[PDB]
Parts: structure tokens; C-alpha cells; sequence
């Protein structure tokens, strides 16, 4: 919290306070961001904010759209999300590493909130609620997750440490796709299957345990 | 004696008994209280149990028997209850078998029909019994 | 609910007591505020809610609080609206909620008072950080006992427990005992039953779930473990039944 | 429309209940089959004891049994114990494709591929592979009895009693797992001089200690262990005498032992069909509840859609009244 | 019909009569039930009354609720 | 529609005859004032509905009444809107009509013409009191088999006709058959159909369905039951198709 | 589903009716076994028969009401 700033809106806020505190965080971000620092934002969550703006223009009786959001919420999200950049070195190379929580309403990827939410976001990080039911927080359904810059900022340390891990997770899904047939899993099948099952053990952490990039690689 | 009659699917007459007797290759032997340790194969022919009250037929279509120390281990190949078979029914099947024995030519089919008639005369026999 | 919250907000401050807050049904309250939006002529939201039904739901939901003087602790009732997990009403409720809990039809069918859902609760405070790995580990193993037991219940119904593992025979008898020791004398049951209502200590449940989960108490019948929340009560009534078969 | 979505959801629910029903039902079938194949363990047990007994006492270079007469390599016959009900997994199709491989094997040895057949699906697969010698197709023998065993046993005994079929072989998926059973062809004819039967792959299965399917649950999935307990390996008595013949009793026990292995093989194929059917229905029930969740997800999604259409109808009234 | 009275709304009923005749039968039950008597009523489908009150509030130019039934 | 009703009162009230009243399109008759209410500025009702259209069709049906003067037998007909039964038109119409007929677009998908909704066309005069327990008992067995046929047909399309038990598959035969023999030809139909229509008397098909559920022409085909007049004519078509199968 | 329950039942009824509930739900789960009930266990096919006769003990036409006692 020395290195942070807690943007706190209670759940029982004004729906406008919910519908604008994003912009407040945007400004406070822009401070350190146009102070050229690396900066990072964590919105949790725009979905409740989407409900808020729905309620707001709804209270205006402005006729809302698909799934009762009014339309400009995405634009509001575009008001929100379009700030974040590793800015120009002409601007000063200030990084604003925004990444929001995105509430999975029933895993419905075509929630209009999620539908917009993907459309802005250059990365999409879908969690593992089944592994949350497996308690396996840090629980990330890694296939459905996505990020454009997968190794352009992952270190030569990290990339040359974990490209094998990436394909190891992918082939772990592959030999995890339909391992309920062969009935004596060969050391090809079983050793990749327990190597990737070990990977499923391996990404797991106790929560709040930020391990070192050292310990990561 | 402890008859452990045993088909290749069921332990047929696991009743111990007073008397049994068997189709020997000598033609028939009888079991005997504390008989010899001996063993015997039986052709397709009715074995019999003269147990405590009843003398009746055990319709086996082949098998063997380890006659141990008053300890019959009589494992047949296919042992019907000759009481169970309908006399007309197995006599009719015997008739069809003798006729098809007159019908089947060729060594595998001729032997199949003749042994079928063997087991069928056995079938009709305890069916007549 | 606002009247409820203010009358409770006296005793959450004035008494500063541990304010128990039973509220049924919250989905009915949602429907009522939805009707208030209807009668308002407010353009109300999706599947029937008010637009600010989220806001009013927070406003009700927020005041349930562990303040520094008293702790407004609430159990409320969500009518599952058409069982829709996609219901934004159920979404809003579950957002306000902390512990999703079913109460078991099938264990009132199995006779267990209290007929708590052995598999169909959920505890958000059940991190071993939060709940204690004593409680969390113990109950995780308890859940596993329940899981395997009900999960191959049909398998042993086909097979006999003899065809099941001795592990499973330890597991199925163990978990039958776990459900049996889970049947506890409720305090309010003392009216309708007459057994004295054991206000079961958490550590008593911990040791009992330990013992049956150990199979250290594997000599206790589930017959003896039934209707007995308390651990020493289960072993004691095992002795009482052993003597009554002995006498 | 929404109700059709709810309808096919209920249909999926009906088939899911049915799917679990089919898995557990054929599990019960296979349970009675496990009882069944164990229910003859005394017969083959004392059989093999007497077998090693009189094979020790046999001791000859001159005597012979007709089944023990390995004949000239002119025609090998193929015995195909099978399954009966379709889609019982694919033990039908896996053993039949392995049988087609056997058709290729007996076309590679030039040994004039006669094909004994069991099972009505096996009968249909023989009937749909019309370019082979179908020897004697046995019906789908639902919980096969020693009667049909005796009949097709006699078919084996007659034909292989001739040199006509010399050295026939029996294809059956031995019930190794509830999940795995590739087909295995045990060497059916000519009968084993050691008594220890062979594979048509060539592997001499032991006379004394051999595998037999039983079922046990290691964890919540009930499982299948092809367990092996060895029978009593005493001979018959030194006080025991061969009342008829050594040689003819060998010749007789050959029908008995051939019958025992044949009944066990038909039991193996039937239990394999029961298990693979059960496994397919279990996996289907899993896929079923999966598709159920997907369908109900889209169903409540459509519930929101119907609500949204209602909201639209509300919205026009806001300018209207 | 000895033990039963009958009240009915038409299909061609003015939906005011529909919209209250339920409460009318309820009060008939009151005249029996405040008289301490066991009494039973058979309310033919108030969904018809729901279409009626829908027609009422829409006829009232009033605020329509969940699938056009009034929230009231 | 009211003009039709006025002529109806002139012939059934005033001329007092047993009136014959063909009336369609009743769903379009809804659809017009349904469309006109917003043109009237009468508020939006359901999915195309006008508000007091309930009362409108109520006056329609109540005006369509057999007086004591004449029997106003009334062929009414609404487009079941996109086969939505809960659609407010047929929803309102359900109390309105005395004998009602949904058709089956499944049976039209089965190609029947008449494609009667076999489980889904009921009548006030469908009673053993009314039709006779001969007729009602026959239909009891008939619809019983038809319903369990539709039931088990789901496990068919999932599980194959191989999965069928004995009486189930006999019922399945009975289903496809009694479907087909339930289909008759109209002499009206003879350009869109091309078949000679048989004005099929009732007890003829009572005999035929008694025979069909009796499994008499279970020998025959449902091809031999497809769109025919008599069970004797069905056996005749069986003779024809059998001799054609010779050819 | 209903709320009142045994307060509304005769104990006369209730003694039988609890068993009716138990056997009814038993046959209700076991309604899956029907087409494969050739391979039904003795208590399985027997409880199936019991729930079958109980299912027979349900049906009644239009106006086939019974008394309490005949039903008992």
C-alpha cells in the first residue's frame, strides 16, 4: 500500500459513484502515468459498474440495449480501458499496466459486458472455476485464457525458461484430452500425463504468495 | 460316498450318497464304500445313484471321476438329470438324431451325428428311465 | 428489511450483541422491490428486477456487518428463482451472500436432524488460512469421505461392499458413521424429540470428524453414531449400547 | 423457441438417466457374469489337477489322443467368440477387426481360413464378411450355458477331429479390464500336449496358474482385476488306478478340457461385451450431463432473451402510455 | 350444488367483473368463514384474471410489468 | 368476425337452425386489432397482442354459442402462431373452443395429411360417459401406447431400436403403424395428395384401431398402413404390397 | 410439493402413507430400470412390483373419488 493506492467504492454507492469511480482511478493512474513511472491498475469490477451504468441511463429511461445495458457502456469501458499504455519514450515510456477483474456470470462468454470486455482487452485471462471448485486457486483455465504479448516482455529468462512449459501445458491438455480410453497409459501417455498433472500441481500456489521471478523461472 | 458331481459349468450332484454306479469301459462298475483310489472315464451314458432310498439315472454325455477314499469327484462333460428330461421329448430328439445319423455323411459330420446319437441314446435312455 | 435492519441496528450497537438476522425470503424481497419499481412506473431492469435493484440489494445487504461493537450476522433465504443460476437476482443475492447453503432433502430422508446438505453447502470462509487447516484439512477429508461414499454408493449397490475395497469398506462404513455422527441433537429438537439438544462445539466436531475420519472409532456403529453430534457422546452411547446388548 | 430448448433439455435428462441406467445395468449383467465364470472354477480346477496327474503318468512316446494329433498344415479354422448386442463398446468391432487380421493371417499362411463363429453380432459380421468359410455360426448365447458349449464344442471336436480343420484357434477378448480388451486368440486346436493352452499369438498360457476376470473397486470407479489363483497341483493317488486306460482317458479328457476352455472363452467374450457396453454407457452419461449443462446454460440464456423481448415490449409503452 | 354456490366470470366478461369477482368469492367465503364454518373455494385460473388485469392496467394506461401482467 | 356472428345469430338465433359456421383466420382476426391497438394507442400487450384481446376473443367465443333456438356448430380456426402454444392467441383460445385440434407438424413432418396432433387434440365430448367406454377405453390404450412411444422414442434416437424390449418394440411397431393407419385420405386433398379420399366412418377405424392395438395387421406394414381408408383396405394394401414385393 | 403435511393427514392415513412415500420415491428412482428390468434383482424387481402395484393404486377417472376408508 506504500506502493499502492486503494480505490474504494462501497457496494452501496451511488450508481453514478460506481459509474464514475473508474474515471477517478483513471485520473489517479494518469498522475503516476504522466509521471512516467510504471503504473498498474486493477479494476474489480466493471461488471458491477456495467450494472451501474445500466441502472443510471435506465433511471434516465434512456432505452438500453442487448441484455439491458445501455450501449455506451462499452464506450464507457472505452472511456475506461483505452488509457493504458507503455507510453512513448517521447511521452516518457510511462507504463500504465491496467488489468481488470471481469466477472464470469455463469461462464457466459456472450454476456454483453464480457462481449465488450474482450473486444477492448488485448489480453483475455479466463479463470478456472472448476479448479476453483478443485480449490486450486491460483486457478486459471489456461487454454481459454489469452494475451497478445506472451513473450515480448516475458524475459529471455522467462521465455527460454517456459516456452517448453507452454507447450508442456498444451500437450498436457492434449494428453489430457480424452485420457479415459487406453486403460494402460504408456510412459509416453502417462509420463506426459503425470508431467502435465505435475504441471497442474505446479502452477498451484497458496494465495498471496508472489513468488520471485527467480523462483518463477 | 461323497459324490461331487461336477459339470464343466455346475457342481451337479454334490450330495453325498449311499451308492453310485457308473458306465465303465468294462461296461459298468459300481462304487463301493471305501472303494479303491481309482479313476474312471464314462462314455455318453447314464450314471446312476442308488442313494439311500432311490436308484435313478444321472444322464451324463461324457466325463471322468476320481473315486478317492469314498470320495467321488465325478466331473462329467454334460450330466443331465434323467429325471428331468421328458421321455417323449428326448425320445423324439433321439429319433431325429438317429435319422440325421442316417443323413450326415462325411467324417466330421458322420462322427458328430454318431456321437450325437450316442449322447442321444443316452438322453433317451435316462429319459426312458 | 430496512425496518429489520434498524431494529437490529439498535441491538448491534445498543446491545452491541451478535445480531442474528434470519430473513426469508430475500428473493421475495427482490420481487417486492421489483414490484415497487413497477408501481413506480420506473423503467425497471432485466428479468423482472428494478434497475437499481442491485443498489437497493446492496443497501439491504451492506448493513449486515461485523461492526466493532456488535456483529450483524445474517442467514437469509434466496428462493431459487426458477433455479436460474443465470438469474441476475440470484447473482445479486449470491454477491451479497457469503455462504451458499442447501439443506438436505435426502438426509431428512436419511433421517438426519439437522438435515444439512452434506455435499451442497459451500463455505467461502473455508480457506485453511481462514478456516484453519485443522478445520479445513479435516473437512476436506470429510468431504472426500462423503464424495467417494455417495459416488460409489451405486457401485456398491451393484456390487456388495465385499466387492468394494476394504478401503471403501473402511470408507463406506466410515462415512455412514460420518453422516450418522453428523446427525446431531438440535436444541429445538428437544421439544419435538426429547433428546437434550447438544450445542455441538466446533472442536467437538473437529475431534469427531477426526476420529471417524481416522477410523479410530471404527468400532462404533453408525447405529451408535446416529443422532449423536458429540464425539464422546458417540463413543459413550457405543458403550451404552454395548452394555444394553450385554445386559 | 424457448420451450423446444427446455424440451430437448428434458430429453437429454431422460437419456442421461437412461445412460446411467445402462451403465449400471450392464454392470449388473457383468456382475452375474463374474459370478458365472467363477462358478465353474472347481470344474476346470480339478480338471487341471487330474490333467497334470495323468500327463505325468502319461509318460509315453507311442500313445496319442485325436485332438492331440496335430495334423498337416492345410486348413486352420478360426474360432470367434463375440458379443451380441450392438455398440457394446466396440468389442464387437475390435475383435472383428482383429478377426479380419486373422483372416489375413490365415491367408498369409495359406491355411484355408475356416471361421467358426459365435454370437449373433458375430454371426452378422461373418454374414457381412461373405468372403470366408463360416464353419458353424453359434448364436448370441445370452449367459451361455454348457449346452451351447457342448454343441459348438462338438462342432470343434468333430471338425478338428478331422485333419480338415487342423490346429484351429479361438479369438476372444479376455476380460482384462472394464476398459481395455483388445482381442486375444488362444490356440484352440490341436489340444495342448502339456495341457497348458497356448495363444494363437503363440503364448503358452499356464496349465496351473492362469488369469480370470474378477471385479473390485479401487477408488469410486468400480474396477476389474484379472486375478490369478493357482489350483491344487496334486496328482491323483499312487493308490489310484487307471480303471480303463491311460491313453483313452487322455483322449477323453481332451474333450473335457477343450470344452472347459471353450466355455471359459465364451464367458470371456460375453463378459467383455458386458463391460464395454457398461463403460460406453458410463462415458455417455458423463457426456450427457455435460451436454445437459450446456443446454440448460443456453436455456437460461434464452430465458434472459425472452425477458429482453419483454423489456422491449415494455419500452415501446414508455412512449405509448 | 346443494353444498355449492356458483359464481362465474364470462369469457365475454367485463374484466372489472373478472378483476374483482375473485375477491367477491373470497368475501363469500368470508360470510361463511367468519361464521366459523368450514368452507372451500375453487378459483378457476387467475391467469385469465392476469390477462384481465393486464388489460386493466393497459386499459388504465398504467405501468406494465413482467410479461405484461401488472406488478399489482 | 362479428359480421359472421351476426349472420350466425340470424340463422341460429333467428332462423334457429343447427347452424354451420366456418370461421377463419381467427389468428389473423386477432392479429388485426392486435395490430390496431397501438394504432389506436391502446398500450402494448404481449408479442403482437392487443390488451383486452382476451375479452375480444371472449366475446367472439361467447357469441359463438348454440342457443336453445339453434345449434351454432362452429368451425373456428386460428393459426397456431409459429406452433407456439403459449402464444397468447391459442392461449386465449384454449378456454374458448369446445373440441380443439392442434395439428402435428411432427405428423406433417411425418407427412400425414390429416396430421392430427395425436396426443394434443382434445374434446369436451371425449368421455366414456360421452363417447362410450368402448371408444374411451380404446383410445385409452391407444394414446397410452402412443405416449409411451413418444417417450421411449427419445431412448430410441439416443439408443437405437436395438435397445428396445419386447412390448416396447411391439408398441413401436404399433406406433409407426397406428400413426400411418391413423392417416386417411381426403377427396379434397387429391391435387396436393393425388389419392382417392375415403370419407372414413368412425366405427370402421374403431375396429381398425382395436385391431391395430390388437396387433392383427402387425403382419402388415405401416407402408401398408400409410394414408388408407379401411383396416380391410389396409389388409388389401398389404396384399398389394406383398404381391408387389413378389414382383 | 406441499407444505402442511401430516397435520392435514389422518394418522389412519399417515401410517400407510409414509410407506407409500418411501416406496413411491423408491420406484421413482427405479423408474429407469424398466426396459432392462429383465436383469432386475429379486428385491429390485420386487420393489419394482411393489411400486408397480402402488402405481396401479393411483389412477381414477373423471369423478372416481373415493372415501378415506376405501383408500385406506
Amino acid at each position: 500500500m506504500e506502493y499502492t493506492i486503494v480505490v474504494a467504492e462501497t457496494a452501496d454507492s451511488p450508481a453514478t459513484l460506481q459509474y464514475l469511480a473508474p474515471y477517478t482511478g483513471a485520473a489517479l493512474a494518469e498522475y503516476f502515468m504522466y509521471r512516467e513511472r510504471h503504473t498498474l491498475i486493477i479494476y474489480d469490477d466493471l461488471s458491477k459498474q456495467a450494472q451501474a451504468y445500466r441502472q443510471m441511463s435506465l433511471l434516465l429511461r434512456r432505452p438500453p440495449g442487448r441484455e439491458a445495458y445501455p450501449g455506451d457502456v462499452f464506450y464507457l469501458h472505452s472511456r475506461l480501458l483505452e488509457r493504458a499504455a507503455k507510453l512513448s519514450s517521447l511521452l516518457g515510456e510511462g507504463s500504465m499496466t491496467a488489468l481488470p477483474i471481469v466477472e464470469t456470470q455463469a461462464g457466459d462468454v456472450s454476456a454483453y459486458i464480457p462481449t465488450n470486455v474482450i473486444s477492448i482487452t488485448d489480453g483475455q485471462i479466463f479463470l478456472s472455476a472448476d479448479l476453483f471448485n478443485a480449490g486450486i486457486r491460483p486457478a486459471i483455465n489456461v487454454g481459454i485464457s489469452v494475451s497478445r504479448v506472451g513473450s515480448a516482455a516475458q524475459i529471455k529468462a522467462m521465455k527460454k525458461v517456459a516456452g517448453k512449459l507452454k507447450l508442456e501445458l498444451a500437450q498436457f491438455a492434449e494428453l489430457e484430452a480424452f485420457a479415459q480410453f487406453a486403460s494402460d497409459l504408456d510412459k509416453a501417455t502417462q509420463n506426459q500425463l503425470a508431467r502435465g498433472q505435475r504441471l497442474r500441481e505446479l502452477l498451484k500456489q497458496p494465495q498471496s504468495a508472489p513468488l520471485t521471478v527467480e523462483e518463477q523461472v | 460316498l461323497n459324490l461331487c458331481v461336477l459339470t464343466p459349468n455346475r457342481s451337479i450332484w454334490n450330495s453325498e450318497v449311499k451308492e453310485i454306479i457308473l458306465s465303465t469301459n468294462s461296461g459298468q462298475i459300481g462304487v463301493l464304500p471305501n472303494h479303491a483310489p481309482t479313476a474312471t472315464a464314462v462314455d455318453i451314458g447314464i450314471l446312476r445313484i442308488r442313494l439311500n432310498d432311490q436308484w435313478l439315472t444321472l444322464a451324463l454325455m461324457g466325463g471322468f471321476a476320481r473315486i478317492g477314499n469314498n470320495e467321488i469327484t465325478i466331473l462329467v462333460n454334460d450330466a443331465e438329470r434323467g429325471s428331468d428330461i421328458d421321455p417323449q421329448e428326448a425320445q423324439q430328439t433321439l429319433e431325429i438324431a438317429e435319422a440325421n445319423l442316417r443323413k450326415a455323411e462325411g467324417k466330421r459330420q458322420k462322427i458328430e451325428a454318431n456321437l450325437a446319437l450316442r449322447r442321444a441314446r443316452t438322453r433317451v435312455e435316462a429319459s426312458n428311465t | 428489511g430496512l425496518t429489520a435492519l434498524t431494529m437490529a441496528e439498535y441491538f448491534r450497537d445498543v446491545n452491541e450483541q451478535d445480531v442474528l438476522l434470519f430473513i426469508d425470503n430475500i428473493f421475495r424481497f427482490v420481487q417486492a422491490g421489483s414490484e415497487v419499481s413497477a408501481l413506480l412506473g420506473r423503467m425497471p431492469s432485466a428479468v423482472g428486477y428494478q434497475p437499481t435493484l442491485s443498489t437497493e440489494m446492496g443497501s439491504l445487504q451492506e448493513r449486515i456487518t461485523s461492526t466493532k461493537e456488535g456483529s450483524i450476522t445474517s442467514i437469509q433465504a434466496v428462493y431459487v428463482p426458477a433455479d436460474d443460476l443465470t438469474d441476475p437476482a440470484p447473482a445479486t443475492t449470491f454477491a451479497h451472500l457469503d455462504a451458499t447453503t442447501v439443506l438436505s432433502r435426502g438426509l431428512a430422508a436419511k433421517g438426519i436432524y439437522p438435515a444439512v446438505d452434506p455435499l451442497d453447502s459451500t463455505s467461502t470462509m473455508l480457506q485453511p488460512r481462514i478456516v484453519g487447516e485443522e478445520h479445513y484439512e479435516i473437512a476436506q477429508r470429510v468431504k472426500e469421505t462423503l464424495q467417494r461414499y455417495k459416488e460409489l454408493q451405486d457401485i456398491i449397490a451393484i456390487l456388495g461392499l465385499d466387492e468394494l475395497s476394504e478401503e471403501d469398506r473402511l470408507t463406506v462404513a466410515r462415512a455412514r458413521k460420518i453422516e450418522r455422527f453428523l446427525s446431531q441433537p438440535f436444541f429445538v429438537a428437544e421439544v419435538f424429540t426429547g433428546s437434550p439438544g447438544k450445542y455441538v462445539g466446533l472442536a467437538e466436531t473437529i475431534r469427531g470428524f477426526q476420529l471417524i475420519l481416522s477410523g479410530e472409532l471404527d468400532s462404533l456403529p453408525e447405529q451408535a453414531f446416529y443422532l449423536v453430534g458429540n464425539i464422546d457422546e458417540a463413543t459413550a452411547k457405543a458403550m451404552n449400547l454395548e452394555m444394553e446388548s450385554k445386559l | 423457441n424457448l420451450r423446444e430448448l427446455r424440451d430437448r433439455i428434458g430429453s437429454v435428462k431422460n437419456t442421461q438417466k437412461i445412460t446411467e441406467a445402462m451403465k449400471l445395468v450392464a454392470a449388473a449383467k457383468v456382475r452375474r457374469a463374474q459370478e458365472a465364470v467363477v462358478n465353474g472354477r472347481p470344474f476346470s480346477e480339478t480338471l487341471v489337477e487330474v490333467l497334470y496327474n495323468m500327463n505325468e503318468q502319461l509318460q509315453t512316446e507311442d500313445v496319442d489322443v485325436p485332438l492331440t494329433k496335430i495334423r498337416t498344415v492345410k486348413k486352420v479354422a478360426l474360432m470367434v467368440v463375440t458379443g451380441d448386442r450392438g455398440l457394446c463398446g466396440g468389442f464387437n468391432n475390435m475383435l472383428l477387426k482383429k478377426a479380419e487380421s486373422r483372416i489375413a493371417e490365415l491367408k498369409k499362411l495359406g491355411v484355408d481360413y475356416t471361421i467358426i463363429s459365435i454370437g449373433k453380432k458375430g454371426n452378422t459380421y461373418f454374414i457381412r464378411r461373405p468372403e470366408i468359410p463360416v464353419d458353424r455360426y453359434f448364436d448370441g448365447t445370452n449367459l451361455p450355458t454348457a449346452k451351447e458349449a457342448q454343441a459348438i464344442a462338438d462342432d470343434v471336436f468333430s471338425l478338428f477331429v478331422s485333419e480338415e480343420v487342423d490346429k484351429v484357434e479361438m479369438l476372444y477378448t479376455k476380460f482384462v479390464s472394464l476398459v481395455k480388451s483388445d482381442p486375444v486368440i488362444h490356440t484352440l486346436l490341436p489340444l495342448s500336449p502339456k495341457g497348458e493352452i497356448c495363444d494363437i499369438n503363440g503364448k503358452c498360457v499356464d496349465a496351473a496358474e492362469d488369469e480370470l476376470f474378477r471385479l473390485t473397486t479401487k477408488e469410486g470407479k468400480l474396477t476389474v482385476e484379472r486375478d490369478m489363483i493357482k489350483t491344487e497341483t496334486p496328482a491323483f493317488s499312487p493308490i489310484l488306478e487307471f480303471e480303463q486306460d491311460p491313453a483313452q482317458i487322455l483322449d477323453a479328457l481332451l474333450p473335457l478340457y477343450l470344452n472347459s476352455q471353450i466355455l471359459r472363452a465364451l464367458q470371456e467374450s460375453l463378459a467383455s461385451e458386458l463391460a464395454a457396453r457398461m463403460t460406453a454407457m458410463s462415458n455417455a452419461t458423463d457426456n450427457a450431463n455435460e451436454l445437459k449443462k450446456t443446454l440448460s446454460i443456453n436455456y437460461n440464456r434464452a430465458r434472459q432473451a425472452k425477458i429482453t423481448g419483454e423489456i422491449l415490449e415494455i419500452v415501446a409503452g414508455a412512449n405509448a402510455c
